[PDB]
């Protein structure tokens, strides 16, 4: 069977995580290994820069976190859940962590670079994507999520965002930082609004089918080039959320439609991903009937669009930062909060 | 049309995280 040979697949892949989990890779190298190049994206939740390691000369982006801006943040165990899981996963459609290390202000997570950007960029420029399109990248985040939670981890920030375009056109999960390990259910509120499960909103405690209603949302959007749910301000996009009602655009494929009503299903027991059959609802479903699954695991499909090769340590596919000082105190800041890192 | 909403909308960069 194809779902045998995928459940021996899923099994050698958790023996090699639970070994990372229960043991994490800690301290592997240090800030002044890197020369700094550019701020290629600032937020809440710090900063991403473009370095080079001198002694391989390779590019990489670095994460640097505040210690003291997670903590007001109340972040503490987020962050942990974050580094822990990235430093343990192992899948093609996720930036892999190469380095980790703190000192006494900051957090630094060192991930492989994608000088391509991220989808949200060239979804913007482009309007939309072809169904073709959409299919191609929602067959990688498929396969993700049938990774991830298979390990019991829930993603719970899917959006274009958090998905980045390498070299082969094929696409990369970054951002952690609301990723958990739960068994059970959880109640954090968190994700980002347009994406957020009416679960979520109505705080009612929740599971991993959030991230299938996310998966959702994403294709939604990647097709029509808007998402099912906007409005200018949060509180009105969550009175759409919950009302149960979603229009779809009239050149959506009558296929597109109906694995869309499946995935944005409000009732969790009829939510495709949720059901008996798990996530053979949504591969087996016949608007991916065209996808081989193995050969987008392989990487062997053609991608329908390659990003402008500008060089190793280019920056043109991200926009411009304020820079500022990576400003290290003499004094150790949450040295015991973050003991783990 | 929807998709001219949705340009004219304040909600068309890149969106932010929530949380509690
Ligand atoms: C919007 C946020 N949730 C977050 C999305 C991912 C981004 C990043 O890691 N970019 C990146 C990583 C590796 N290589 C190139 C870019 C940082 C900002």
């Amino acid at each position: 069977s194809e779902q045998e040979s995928v459940k021996e697949f899923l099994a050698k892949a958790k023996e090699d995580f639970l070994k990372k989990w229960e043991n994490p890779a800690q301290n592997t190298a240090h800030l002044d290994q890197f020369e700094r190049i550019k701020t290629i994206g600032t937020g809440s939740f710090g900063r991403v820069m473009l370095v080079k390691h001198m002694e391989t000369g390779n590019h990489y982006a670095m994460k640097i976190l505040d210690k003291q801006k997670v903590v007001k943040l109340k972040q503490i165990e987020h962050t942990l859940n974050e580094k822990r899981i990235l430093q343990a996963v192992n899948f093609p459609f996720l930036v892999k962590l190469e380095f980790s290390f703190k000192d006494n202000s900051n957090l630094y997570m060192v991930m492989e670079y994608m000088p391509g950007g991220d989808m949200f960029s060239h979804l913007r420029r482009i309007g939309r994507f072809s169904e073709p399109h959409a299919r191609f990248y929602a067959a990688q985040i498929v396969l993700t999520f049938e990774y991830l939670h298979s390990l019991d981890l829930i993603y719970r920030d899917l959006k274009p965002e958090n998905l980045l375009i390498d070299q082969q056109g094929y696409i990369k999960v970054a951002d952690f930082g609301f990723a958990k390990r739960v068994k059970g259910r959880t109640w954090t509120l968190c994700g980002t609004p347009e994406y957020l499960a009416p679960e979520i909103i109505l705080s009612k405690g929740y599971n991993k089918a959030v991230d299938w209603w996310a998966l959702g949302v994403l294709i939604y959007e990647m097709a029509a080039g808007y998402p099912p749910f906007f409005a200018d301000q949060p509180i009105q996009i969550y009175e759409k959320i919950v009302s149960g009602k979603v229009r779809f655009p009239s050149h959506f494929s009558s296929d597109l439609k109906d694995l869309l009503r499946n995935l944005l299903q409000v009732d969790l027991t009829k939510r495709f991903g949720n059901l008996k059959n798990g996530v053979n609802d949504i591969k087996n479903h016949k608007w991916f009937a065209t996808t081989d699954w193995i050969a987008i695991y392989q990487r062997k499909v053609e991608a329908p669009f390659i990003p402008k090769f500008k060089g190793p340590g280019d920056t043109s596919n991200f926009d411009d930062y304020e820079e500022e000082e990576i400003r290290v105190s003499i004094n150790e800041k949450c040295g015991k909060e973050f003991s783990e890192f | 049309t929807t998709y001219a909403d949705f340009i004219a909308s304040g909600r068309t960069g890149r969106r932010n995280a929530i949380h509690d």
